[PDB]
RNA sequence: UAUCUACUUUAUUCCUCCCUGUACGAAAGGACAAGAGAAAUAAGGCCUACUUCACAAAGCGCCUUCUAAAUGAUAUCAUCUCAACUUAAUACCCACACCCAAGAACAGGGUU
RNA sequence: CCCAUAGUAGGCCUAAAAGCAGCCACCAAUUAAGAAAGCGUUCAAGCUCAACACCUCCCAAACAUAUA
């Protein structure tokens, strides 16, 4: 079955050899022991989690803050644990769950500051030559919560 | 516009969408097929007979002549009873081997005819020959045993 | 190969005969290019399998003396076509603008003062339909007219 | 009675003559090209004369006008080859006030 | 790519019209060339074919190679 080497021989695309799954769980084992080290050790700095509050994903590290589109019914100063972290972040490793990561690995602890409305929201419909011309003003709550602490935990 | 038009009418969009999808697909191999793998008796009883009858064969080149100079080649030799013989050497190239000619099996190709003959006037047909600066002898085989040119003026003389 | 060496004398004298390779990855096929797993695996780019083929002032040989299929020696014809001109061949001469992939002969192509509405437009053909059916490792086909 | 857009200094031909009444044809016939001419138009100028006229502007006046071969494969001959190889824009322009051949105003030139 | 003689200038009609102005037969010789399929001649003579021997100003720019 042999082709000699033409340009449409092969195809265009080098050959990559993945390693073989003995030594490369055992590598992932020596890996996943290093970084366990780090984190028992406390070797990571500040860190940042993705995490999908409400309906969307919000990057975020410890002391700062996020606008959200609805009301959470809780009081102002409560604090709130964020389940659903989905990516955590230091420096030199990162951690990513398939889809979320444990809740014993991540906490994610944030404070409700303020409960607003939002500024006035024009909602005009016009059809020319029908005389259709409508006008709403929507203001949507919102709630804004300011991440306290993203807190790691060695549960490798 | 009508259903029969003049012109070839253009089609609503999801009819050539359906025209297009169900056109035909003709069958493919893995390998293409391509790259995978009376007159004659006539002939051979005749010129066979032919074998068994001659003493004495010579052969020529008898392409180079005209209609009416063939005519006087033939009336010549026609004088004697040899005999002159166009036939396709197709057919004669089996026939040496069938009539155990192996030292004649390099002499039959390209424009030949036979003279095939039982008494030799191939001196007096060299005398023909010899007026005509063309056409030279080629060899015969007289009962199993070759003859060259030379040996045609040695057994002709 | 034979020669005809001449000076007056002319004779012809056979000249150090090649040979192929021993060792036909799939013999009873047809065309040499058959018998080497190459149906459609070659282009205008490899000058080896080209050259092969070619008359050492650049023209082709006869499809009775390399034994090719029809189809290949019309593939190989237009593919060394199509390498002359990207000058890919420089030493099959008999004695400046870059091109490759060029379908027709450069001094015979009228330009396209009027390329067409949208639905009619007139395009520009690049490389050959003989070489449609190559392994294309893309997953778009070879787009022949640009 | 012009508000807006757009815009407002991007060499041909005829006749004559010669080459030549040669080439080519075989006789009848009869070249080209290139050259000299004379015209005409168009384009761009100009006023020495002429003419309308007169410190000037004009024209009827003058000036200038720059695809075809060989060779040759597919298809061993050949073959003009959507076969390959080889061969056949310069010029122009560029740094107060008074008079002006510059000019609607502005601008420009000159003022030794 | 070649390769073309002969009964014969097939009879009748037609000035002669011969394979080729028309009717009819369309047999035959060598190994094989039609009483003839196209040029061609008043008619001829000459040329090929079948068959014998070798076999108002164009209008996206672009781009044929990386895994759907
Ligand atoms: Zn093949």
């Amino acid at each position: 079955g042999y082709v000699p080497k033409t340009s449409l021989s092969s195809p265009p695309w080098p050959e990559v050899v993945l390693p073989d799954p003995v030594e490369e769980t055992r590598h992932h084992a020596e890996v996943v022991k290093k970084v366990n080290e780090m984190i028992v050790t406390g070797q990571y700095g500040r860190l940042f989690a993705v995490v999908h509050f409400a309906s969307r994903q919000w990057k975020v590290t410890s002391e700062d803050l996020i606008l959200i589109g609805n009301e959470l019914d809780l009081a102002c100063g409560e604090r709130i644990r964020l389940e659903k972290v989905l990516l955590v972040g230091a420096d030199n490793f990162t951690l990513l769950g398939k889809p979320l990561l444990g809740k014993d690995l991540v906490r994610v602890e944030a404070t409700v500051i303020e409960k607003t409305e939002s500024w006035p929201r024009i909602i005009m419909r016009f059809r020319k030559r029908k005389n259709f011309k409508k006008k709403r003003i929507v203001t949507t709550p919102q709630t804004v919560l300011r991440i306290n602490s993203i807190e790691i935990a060695p549960c490798l | 516009s009508k259903a029969v038009t003049r012109h070839r009418r253009v089609m609503h969009f999801q009819r050539q969408k359906l025209m297009a999808v169900t056109e035909y697909i003709p069958p493919k191999p893995a390998i293409h097929p391509s790259c995978l793998p009376g007159l004659i008796r006539l002939l051979r009883r005749e010129i066979a007979a032919v074998f068994q009858d001659n003493r004495m064969i010579a052969v020529c080149q008898n392409v180079a002549l005209s209609a009416e100079d063939k005519l006087l080649m033939r009336h010549q030799l026609r004088k004697h009873k040899i005999l002159m013989k166009v036939f396709p050497n197709q057919v004669l190239k089996p026939f040496l081997e069938d009539s155990k000619y192996q030292n004649l099996l390099p002499l039959f190709v390209g424009h030949n005819m036979l003279l095939v003959s039982e008494e030799p006037k191939v001196k007096e047909m060299v005398r023909i020959l010899r007026t005509v600066p063309f056409l030279p002898l080629l060899g015969g085989c007289i009962d199993d045993t070759i003859l060259s040119r030379q040996g045609f003026i040695n057994y002709s003389k | 190969f034979r020669e005809v060496v001449e000076t007056t004398i002319i004779e012809g004298r056979i000249t150090a005969t090649p040979k192929e390779s021993p060792n036909p990855p799939n013999p009873s096929g047809q065309c040499p290019i058959c018998r080497w797993n190459l149906k459609h695996k070659y282009n205008y780019d490899d000058v080896l399998l080209l050259s092969q083929f070619i008359r050492p002032h650049g023209g082709m040989l006869p499809r009775k003396i390399t034994g090719l299929c029809q189809e290949e020696h019309r593939k190989i014809e237009e593919c060394v076509k199509m390498a002359h001109r990207a000058g890919l061949l420089p030493n099959h001469r008999p004695r400046q603008l870059n091109r490759y992939l060029t379908r027709w002969a450069p001094g015979s192509v009228k330009p396209i003062y009027k390329k067409g509405p949208r639905w009619n437009r007139v395009r520009m053909p690049v490389g050959s339909p003989l070489l449609r059916d190559n392994v294309c490792y893309s997953r778009t086909p070879w787009k022949l007219y640009h």
